[PDB]
Order: structure tokens, then sequence, then C-alpha cells
């Protein structure tokens, strides 16, 4: 069911924060553990700020904190080009339950279209289930990221789900879960943007995990 | 849309 997939997502969601060495942590959004010490996280969380690699990355797993130098996480792309969401290996994180087999297969994508879905996410660790209207797939999606200083950058990704719904700041990194029980309520991707009552999630397929 |  949607709710049981949501429970598996919930258990693998951590809060992602960034800070200067010896400074306060800025808690930015969610990251989703997928297997071993690998997580999915929107790279817009960190990559547009100056000297990201000299920062400390923080992972909050239910009030137990894990930190690491940004230079010591291994970042791997989901596919060619910029997809925002990346795979991130974090050697200091406790191993995750492997939830990769619960992600949609590329070939099954059409089966989630035109059906409801649920965004399984948090706002700074408080779990929320957000209804999303019948899904469409945008071959390219563009959204605006506001940086810390106030300036903005336009981001464009390939293959992003679009659904009607109401999101809030901090919900990025949550997982979109199909209402379709015939594909076992597959995880469809990762929430990256929202506005004007529409929610956008980057498609993540099982096949993408082959990038290790 | 804004990055969320
Ligand atoms: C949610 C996970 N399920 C899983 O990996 O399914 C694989 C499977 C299940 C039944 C028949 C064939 C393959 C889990 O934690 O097990």
């Amino acid at each position: 069911s949607t709710l049981e997939i949501a429970g598996l997502v919930r258990k693998n969601l951590v809060q992602f924060g960034v800070g200067e060495k010896n400074g306060s942590v800025r808690w930015v959004m969610n990251a989703l553990g997928v297997k071993d010490d690998w997580l999915l996280v929107p790279s817009h969380a960190y990559k547009f700020e100056k000297d990201y690699e000299m920062m400390e990355f923080y992972f909050n797993r239910g009030g137990t904190y894990y930190s690491i130098s940004a230079g010591n996480v291994v970042i791997q792309s989901l596919d060619v080009g910029f997809q925002d969401v990346v795979l991130m290996k974090v050697p200091t994180i406790p191993k995750f339950r492997d939830i990769t087999q619960h992600f949609i297969k590329k070939g099954d994508v059409p089966r989630a279209l035109n059906r409801l879905a649920t965004l399984v996410t948090t706002v700074n660790g408080t779990p929320m289930l957000i209804s999303e209207g019948p899904l469409k797939m945008e071959e390219k999606a563009t959204y605006v990221h506001k940086k810390n200083d106030g300036t903005t950058v336009d981001l464009t990704v390939d293959q992003a789900w679009r659904g009607k719904g109401e999101g809030l700041p901090g919900m990025c990194g949550g997982a979109l879960v199909s209402s379709n029980q015939s594909i076992q309520n597959a995880i469809l991707g990762i929430h990256v943007a929202g506005g004007n009552s529409i929610l956008v999630a980057k498609l993540v397929t099982q096949e993408m995990f082959q990038n290790i | 849309l804004a990055a969320q």
C-alpha cells in the first residue's frame, strides 16, 4: 500500500544540513537513504554556494547527528547532464535498509501517469504526507533556486513529475509514491520544487542505481 | 516553481 511504502521511506529519510567548520548548521531539506551508505539528495542544497567542499555536511537521523567534510562524500550522477538529485556516499552514516527495489522501473513509468500520488517527506524531521493530483511527466522542468545571499539561479532537469498540490519550504528530498497498487505503489522520484499549487519531483528509476 |  501507499502507507507501507511511506513507512519505508520515512525510516530512510534524514535531515540534510550544511555548515562551516566550527559554525552553526543550516538545516536545508531532506535526503533519502537508498542502500548501504548511499543517499539521494538534491544537489541544489549545496552546489551553488561558494567553497562547498570546505563545508561540513550534517545528517540528522532522528536526533542522532552524523557529520562529514563535504570533500569526503562521493557524489555520483543519476544520468548524463544536470539532474539536480545526485547519489551521495556518506562513509559516516549508518547503513540503510535497501529500498532500491521499491523504485519504479523505467519501463513502468506510464503506469503512474494520470493517477494520484503521495509525497512522503518532512519539514525538519516532522513527517508529512502530501497528496498530489493526477501526475504528468514533463520532459524538461525548470525551477528557481534562491541562494543564501538572495540571488537566484534557474535549474532545468529532464523527466520530472508534475502534480497538483501544496508544499512548503524544506520538503525537498522527500519521495513521491504512486497510488498505483499494481506497480506496488512504486517510489517515483524525489521532490525538488513547488509553486503555484504544483509539485515537481525528479524521476528516479531502479535502473539509475546502476551508477552505484 | 521554486526549489523547495
Ligand atoms: C521493501 C523491500 N522489498 C523488496 O526488496 O522486494 C523484493 C521482492 C519481494 C517479493 C518478491 C520478489 C522480490 C524489502 O524490504 O524487502
